[PDB]
RNA sequence: UAAUUGCGAUAACGAACGAGACCUUAACCUACUAAAUAGUGGUGCUAGCAUUUGCUGGUUAUCCACUUCUUAGAGGGACUAUCGGUUUCAAGCCGAUGGAAGUUUGAGGCAAUAACAGGUCUGUGAUGCCCUUAGACGUUCUGGGCCGCACGCGCGCUACACUGACGGAGCCAGCGAGUCUAACCUUGGCCGAGAGGUCUUGGUAAUCUUGUGAAACUCCGUCGUGCUGGGGAUAGAGCAUUGUAAUUAUUGCUCUUCAACGAGGAAUUCCUAGUAAGCGCAAGUCAUCAGCUUGCGUUGAUUACGUCCCUGCCCUUUGUACACACC
């Protein structure tokens, strides 16, 4: 959870109040053992506008 | 500054011949006799142990406890 | 550790370095009394000395004090090592001093002339009265004088 | 050719917060009654049917002091 | 030294400007049927048990 | 029955190793030990002086017997506490790496300790041993 | 310079202690109009045409 | 008691003093009475314990504190001065030292003699500022249980406190002197002195 | 303090209303028929209503309930 | 395999896990025993399930603590926790019901809250001061 | 009632905004879907002690099984439940039981209409008008200044010690953060009294720093009421780090120097449970600098569970010649 604290005065009277802004980052990962044809048919469709993909490869 | 520092020879015998009758003795009771600091009292404290009259009935820093001899 | 005895042995208040010594307290900070010789210090000289710091003042042999003063005016010598002294690198002879007792009144004074004396700011701010490592002085600091 | 642009008209702009607001920008620029102008924007996104709609113009007209309005029809919630 | 010791019948509630104090009937159960409204500093409940320093002279609002 | 180390009270045991290490006379111990200061975050050296260097590494040597390894990182923080800054709050700081350094240097070379491959120190067969039977012995003096 | 600095008496501690404290020292806000917030200044007025044709 | 080992095992007087009766530091609960009527209910004694330490949620209703056990009560407040809030193992300590002082001084259960001097300092009847006009003199009251075994408490454990600050005697004998010298009264005890002088000025208002 | 909202207590008269039979002196079948007769938007306004429809439901039984 | 179960306890954010297997009668916690466990002060609490329940009924079983996170006191509360849970988990599927029960009602007659750990957690600070409900000072003039 | 929250009375009836609901976080799941970036039991390989099986460790894969603990998806859970007392037996309040949980479950987010000449043109390439515009009020470069010290006022930090200081030893968190066209978080090895230095190394991270072995704290010792070894201001002399630059001492370390302060007048602040207080840590700022803040966990109380005396506000009634509304 990206957190950010602050003031939501901009300039500086008033009782000193606070505020914290927070980015929720959810990160998963599935491993799968297939040949080269599955792979490039299942990174290029499932696509999704907010969801970042990412395929390694290897054991190291 | 004020006494109770050293260990001026009746003071030996003062803490062997008035350590009866003492239910309590400690550090702070050794300290009201009027005599030892703390810090020869604690060394007496040891070798009044060196034989009996104490009896060692609790632990440690800060507090020691002892009773007389039966 | 031990009960000891002694007859009229120990002396209360002993007087070396040309300032007075209580007896009757333990001999590491008894010691302290004199200019120059914070705790650590003290502590060390008797280790160095070959003295035991369960003693109090009063207790200690003549000839004991007699080297806990030597080594104390000569720190170098009898293997201290030079970090854990009060005047490295003079600023003259450039030599390692510990300074003692009356002395150290002196050496402080002698600074405080050279800054003065050279006209540096450091002098001039010592000269006025003022604080001299910089802190803001505007609030702090208004009984002294 | 690795970044791609592509236009694409909005299911009624009427619905939308951030095209009313540039309406009203221009209707007033343009030369509008305030009232006409405010009231107009409220009648089309009703009219475009929405739950409720409600529009602000703070700032100053003519006169040297400023004021605020609130043009608001049918419902909304505020909270939560 | 009279000690006179009676137990607490019915929360009566708060007088006293500030409203610490609490208005209580006890009875005494050296000898019982007879009631007395006393004045409290503690917080108190029913069945609590109050040791009157002397036996009569109750009290009534308080300021 | 048989025993480890892990069945005795932290003290009993680092006293009882720390006694067997004079008693010994096998340590290598600095020399600038008697003048130094454990951390910059004390105030007094050590009241033990004769001694002490026996004390840490008795206590050194029962940590890396408690875990994989350890390096001398982990013991200058673990040594290490509250340094008043005179009038300023107070602030962990670690305590000093070379009293350690020069502790698992003696140990090893007495072969308590030795080397470990990832890195650090780790507790040696032979420290197995000999603290394993000290650890005994001090359960016997209770017996 | 520097000099003249410490050669320079009627300076340092010493003097400005035997100096008695002004009194603006121990003063107060002087706030100056607040009384006045509302009560515009400006002697002019808008008017209600140029209201009305504007709002 | 019959004995039992297992692996691991448990020592003598710990199998022994336990499995059989379950008290104190090693002190008994059982006998340990409160000779004042009142207090019972509000000085707890019975269930028993072997320290008084306790994760106990005992402020969520108005009267729950009289459910703790009056030890860990007056340990509880030794806990205070700023330096020393928290510091519950502190406490712990000092009264288990307490208690053996006390029980070297006229033998008796300890805890019972802290049963003692906590009935003989509560005022069984105080006073209040109350207004009737600007010059308010001080009406008198009759003090209920509760606050008269809280502030037996406060008042016990502060005098000691202030016994022990600034003198060679330590916070544990001070604890124990106050405690013994109130459980009858006599009046060398800042807590009695302070109870006797509120039910004084309580009386000459009524 | 535990004071019902008005759309809860509104929404057990309704109910009681139309559908005493069926319903019952117990919460937790109350509670799952609610799911099944009634639309509600979070777990907590649901059972919020049916325990005190439950409630009403439960001093009927001795007596009417003005409403 | 032996008969076994697991358990745990937990006390402000410590977490004590137990095991209760099958054996001769030790009781270890971290790879000690539980003679050893300090703050020395507080070790009847976590000896006090095992002589508030008799110090035997331990002999056909073993147990190993392994607490992570909390502090030094929190962790002798969810120590002793685990230990009493795992002895009455264990009878629960291994010994019989009315042993079981017998063993809750000892703990819960006494408790301090042996089978079931406490709620009790820290309420957040907010801006304003440096407590949860503490506030900064303030002047006025 | 926390609530124009409801009950009830009732020329009103039935509703909408705001409150509530909702959302987030902390609490409960031996039920569900899983995990070599979390971990457990077993087994291989292996060390130490005991040996009668035993006890305590090692081995990012030598294999096998599991999901209790950790993680986060989906659900489930509580609705002041059951019972009781009280009340116009109305809404409700109170107690006992059970329960992870029964103070709006705890803490927050969101939050109507309206008011203010509140603050902000010094956040904005938001902006009207006025000013200025080449000897500049544009801009940049060098240097000083915002820190300047008879003094008044506020927030704070550290203290006056023995429930302590010091020295050894025990030894336990939680919220975080970290390097690409770069020099961020740093383990380990050596060197160094220390601060630091140096050689290497892991990590764009549940993978490495880091189990962040934090501090209060606990234990055994020294000291012994003495301005004492409480306290560490002020000042001297040396060593290092950041930076182009350290003088008006950035910060860090070492020796020395060893002030006031012996619980604080009139006054005044904050606070009801994992709260107050004590205690550290991460983050913002940050080349270097926290005695500040935002959060975090650790240790953990005393005392209410009330009222209208003080102070502040809200509501009704009432007067008004005010309505730019008592400025
Ligand atoms: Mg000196
Ligand atoms: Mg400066
Ligand atoms: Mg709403
Ligand atoms: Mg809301
Ligand atoms: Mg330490
Ligand atoms: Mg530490
Ligand atoms: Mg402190
Ligand atoms: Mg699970
Ligand atoms: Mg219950
Ligand atoms: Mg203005
Ligand atoms: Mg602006
Ligand atoms: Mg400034
Ligand atoms: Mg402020
Ligand atoms: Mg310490
Ligand atoms: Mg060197
Ligand atoms: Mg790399
Ligand atoms: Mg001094
Ligand atoms: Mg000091
Ligand atoms: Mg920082
Ligand atoms: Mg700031």
């Amino acid at each position: 959870v990206l957190k950010i604290s602050t003031r939501k005065t901009p300039n500086g009277e008033g009782s000193k109040t606070w505020e914290t802004y927070e980015m929720r980052i959810h990160k998963r990962y599935i491993d799968l053992e297939a040949p080269v044809q599955i792979v490039k048919r299942i990174t290029q469709i499932t696509i999704e506008p907010g969801v970042d993909v990412e395929v390694v490869v290897a054991s190291n | 500054a004020q006494h109770a520092v050293i260990l001026d020879q009746e003071k030996y015998d003062r803490i062997l011949k008035e350590v009866p009758t003492y239910r309590y003795v400690s550090v702070s009771v050794l300290v009201d006799r009027l005599k030892i600091g703390g810090s020869l009292a604690r060394i007496a404290l040891r070798h009044l142990e060196k034989e009996g009259i104490i009896k060692p009935i609790s632990k440690h820093s800060k507090q020691a406890i002892y009773t007389r001899a039966t | 550790s031990l009960v000891v005895q002694e007859q009229g042995s120990f002396q209360h208040i002993l007087r070396l370095l040309n300032t007075n010594v209580d007896g009757n307290i333990k001999i590491v900070y008894a010691l302290t009394t004199i200019k120059g010789v914070g705790r650590r210090y003290s502590n060390l000289v008797c280790k160095k000395a070959d003295v035991d710091l369960h003693k109090r003042a009063g207790e200690l042999t003549q000839e004991e004090l007699e080297r806990i003063v030597q080594i104390m005016q000569n720190p170098t010598h009898y293997k201290i090592p030079a970090w854990f002294l009060n005047r490295q690198n003079d600023i003259t002879d450039g030599k390692d001093y510990h300074t003692l007792a009356n002395n150290v009144e002196s050496k402080l004074r002698d600074d405080l002339e050279r800054l003065k004396k050279i006209r540096a700011h450091r002098g001039i701010r010592h000269f006025w009265g003022l604080r001299v490592r910089g802190q803001h002085t505007k609030t702090t600091g208004r009984r002294r004088a | 050719g690795t970044i791609v642009l592509y236009a694409e008209r909005v299911q009624d702009r009427g619905l939308s917060a951030v095209a009313q607001a540039e309406s009203m920008k221009f209707k007033l620029l343009n030369g509008l009654a305030i009232r006409r102008a405010a009231y107009g924007v409220v009648r089309y996104v009703m009219e475009s049917g929405a739950k409720g709609c409600e529009v602000v113009v703070s700032g100053k007209l003519r006169a040297a002091r400023a004021k605020a309005m609130k043009f608001a029809d049918g419902f909304l919630i505020h909270s939560g | 030294t009279p000690v006179t010791l009676a137990k607490v019948i019915k929360v009566l509630g708060r007088t006293g400007s500030r409203g610490g104090v609490t208005q209580v009937r006890v009875e005494f159960l050296e000898d019982t049927s007879r009631t007395i409204v006393r004045n409290v500093k503690g917080p108190v409940r029913e069945n609590d048990i109050l040791v009157l320093m002397e036996s009569e002279r109750e009290a009534r609002r308080l300021r | 029955p048989g025993v480890s180390v892990r069945d005795v009270a932290a003290q009993d045991f680092i006293n009882a190793y720390a006694s067997f290490l004079q008693r010994q006379g096998k340590l290598e111990v600095p020399g600038y030990v008697d003048i130094v200061k454990t951390s910059s975050g004390n105030e007094m050296p050590p009241q033990d002086a004769e001694g002490w260097f026996y004390k840490r590494a008795a206590s050194v040597a029962r940590h890396i017997y408690m875990r994989k390894q350890v390096g001398v990182g982990k013991l200058n923080k673990l040594y290490g506490g509250a340094k008043s800054r005179g009038v300023r709050p107070y602030k962990h700081i670690d305590a000093s790496g070379s009293i350690n350094r020069k502790v698992l240097q003696a140990l090893e070379k007495i072969g308590i300790v030795e080397i470990s491959p990832k890195g650090g120190r780790r507790i040696s067969e032979n420290g197995q041993r000999d603290l394993d039977r000290i650890a005994a012995q001090t359960l016997e003096e209770d017996e | 310079g520097n000099e003249g600095a410490i050669r320079d008496k009627t300076a340092g501690r010493r003097n400005n202690r035997s100096k008695d404290v002004t009194d603006s020292a121990t003063t107060k806000k002087s706030n100056t109009r607040r009384a006045t917030d509302r009560h515009s200044r400006t002697g002019k007025t808008d008017t209600k045409k140029k209201v009305n044709q504007g709002w | 008691f019959t004995p039992v080992v297992l692996a691991t095992p448990i020592p003598e007087e710990v199998q022994q003093a336990q499995t059989e009766i379950k008290l104190f530091n090693k002190w008994s609960f059982e006998e340990v009475e409160v000779k004042d009527a009142s207090l019972v209910d509000y000085v707890q004694v019975r269930q028993p314990i072997f320290v008084a330490h306790t994760a106990g949620r005992y402020a969520n209703k108005r009267f729950r504190k009289a459910q703790c056990p009056i030890i860990e009560r007056l340990t509880n407040s030794l806990m205070m001065n700023g330096r020393n809030n928290g510091k519950k193992l502190k406490a712990v300590r000092i009264i288990k030292h307490t208690l053996d002082i006390i029980n070297v001084l006229t033998d008796q259960n300890p805890i019972q003699v802290v049963v003692d001097a906590i009935t003989n300092t509560g005022p069984r009847e105080d006073t209040t500022r109350v207004g009737g006009g600007g010059a308010a003199r001080r009406q008198a009251v009759d003090v209920s249980p509760l606050r008269r075994v809280n502030q037996a408490i406060a008042l016990l454990t502060i005098g000691a406190r202030e016994a022990a600050f600034r003198n060679i005697k330590t916070i544990a004998e001070t604890l124990a002197e106050e405690l013994i010298n109130a459980a009858k009264g006599s009046s060398t005890s800042y807590a009695i002195k302070k109870k006797d002088e509120l039910e004084r000025v309580a009386k000459s208002n009524r | 303090g535990r004071v019902r909202t008005k759309t809860v207590k509104r929404a057990s008269k309704a109910l009681i209303e139309r559908y005493y039979p069926k319903l019952t002196l117990d919460f937790q079948t109350n509670k799952r028929l609610c799911d099944e007769i009634a639309t509600i938007q979070s777990k907590r306004l649901r059972n919020k209503i049916a325990g005190y429809t439950t409630h009403l439901m439960k001093r009927i039984q001795k007596g009417p309930v003005r409403g | 395999a032996v008969p076994s179960v697991q358990t745990f306890g937990k006390k402000k954010s410590a977490t004590a896990v137990a095991h209760v297997k099958a054996g001769k009668g030790l009781i270890k916690v971290n790879g000690s025993p539980i003679t050893l466990v300090e703050p020395e002060i507080l070790r009847f609490k976590v000896y006090e399930p095992l002589l508030l329940v008799g110090l035997d009924k331990f002999s056909n079983i073993d147990i190993r603590v392994r607490v992570t996170g909390g502090g030094h006191v929190s962790q002798v509360y969810a120590i002793r926790q685990a230990i009493a849970k795992g002895l009455v988990a264990y009878h629960q599927k291994y010994v019989d019901e009315q042993s079981k029960n017998e063993l809750k009602k000892a703990f819960t007659s006494y408790d301090r809250t042996l089978l079931i750990a406490d709620s009790r957690r820290p309420e957040p600070k907010k801006f304003g001061g440096k407590g949860a409900r503490s506030r900064f000072q303030k002047s006025y003039r």
